[PDB]
């Protein structure tokens, strides 16, 4: 047997231009006009991009460009944009009945601007408090390039124990989101005057401070 | 792949 | 668009049979028979093993099955193997131009107990407003297997608008860790009642409301 080769990677810049190579066979590509493209966004429910060598699905993301040159078939994104990062399949029907896929690309759209994250702080809520605990969950959010790390302070010392963080996953954006929480007893919450979440990205750090007085 |  | 529901998480044991689930909201259903299935693995390309509704493809093993009947389609892992554990997604071609995929699965061989994941919904906090800022957060955690539905409602209805949901993390007890995020205006928030985060385990829903209850 064999499964379609595509070169695992395809950067270009911001605005510019890539174009994909999904390459076959005589007995699969080559041997009949249905190679179709798919963009599975980042590890998600993947959508065609076109159906038919060049033929563009009823709405898609206007200039995906589908070329079959002999047994190399071809995708050209141009008009390049962030929300292009993702994993970029082929497939074409090989004989009886059936179709074969191909390696996968993914797709590196360079020039994003670099964003600092917004952290967002969060005191736990009644509710919680009426059930008996304590959570708190720092959210990071908005940021690009996608490494993050976040300090939790105790009370300006650490606070190593009983805190979870999360790995940042891509917004509907190319800016990453993000958390962390520490997991309480009311007690130990009423018990001490500040928590703090510390997040350090490219260079900066983002320090939140929470105390004791939420409301409700 | 729905095509066929 | 994912017009097909499909199940956040379907898990087994070795010998166990699960059953994933496709359903179509498409006025449509009947007038169909073009239901094909896809097996495929974390790092590999998509594969399919279901094609109209019952027929497996050359080298399926015997264990997949298809159905089909109101507006679900079902694929039957009869009898569970070890890489069965992948992301399964299902398909359906409304004709030529209009291939409407289902939101995936994952298949899952325990090899730990079932963990029916902790929702902890927290609302815009008082600093943030005073800051001109909404944000509520849905943390999910705890949760085993690592697969999750997560959906908002504000009054009841769905919402779709300004939410993002992160990708569940592994955390230091090998259970699972999710945050979505509603972002908002202080008017949009204080000008409603109730907040619904609604998350989906395997057969279970978790829905935790917040109202906006205005300390300043």
């Amino acid at each position: 047997p064999s499964a379609l080769t595509q070169p695992p990677s395809a950067s270009g810049s911001l605005g510019q231009s890539v174009t994909i190579s999904c390459t076959g066979t005589s007995s699969d590509v080559g041997g009949y006009n249905y190679v179709s493209w798919y963009q599975q966004h980042a590890g998600k429910a993947p959508k065609v991009i076109i159906y038919e060598v060049n033929k563009r699905p009823s709405g898609v993301p206007d200039r995906f460009s589908g070329s079959k040159s002999g047994n190399t078939a071809s995708l050209t994104v141009s008009g390049l944009q962030a929300e292009d990062e993702a994993d970029y399949y082929c497939s074409s029907y090989e004989g009886s009945d059936n179709f074969v896929f191909g390696t996968g690309t993914k797709v590196t759209v360079l020039g994003q601007p670099k964003a600092n994250p917004t952290v967002t702080l969060f005191p736990p809520s009644s509710e919680e408090l009426q059930a008996n605990k304590a959570t708190l969950v720092c959210l990071i959010s908005d940021f690009y390039p996608g490494a993050v790390t976040v300090a939790w302070k105790a009370d300006g010392s650490p606070v190593k124990a009983g805190v979870e963080t999360t790995k940042p996953s891509k917004q509907s954006n190319n800016k990453y989101a993000a958390s962390s929480y520490l997991s309480l007893t009311p007690e130990q919450w009423k018990s001490h005057r500040s928590y703090s979440c510390q997040v350090t990205h490219e260079g900066s750090t983002v320090e939140k401070t929470v105390a004791p007085t939420e409301c409700s | 792949q729905x095509h066929x």
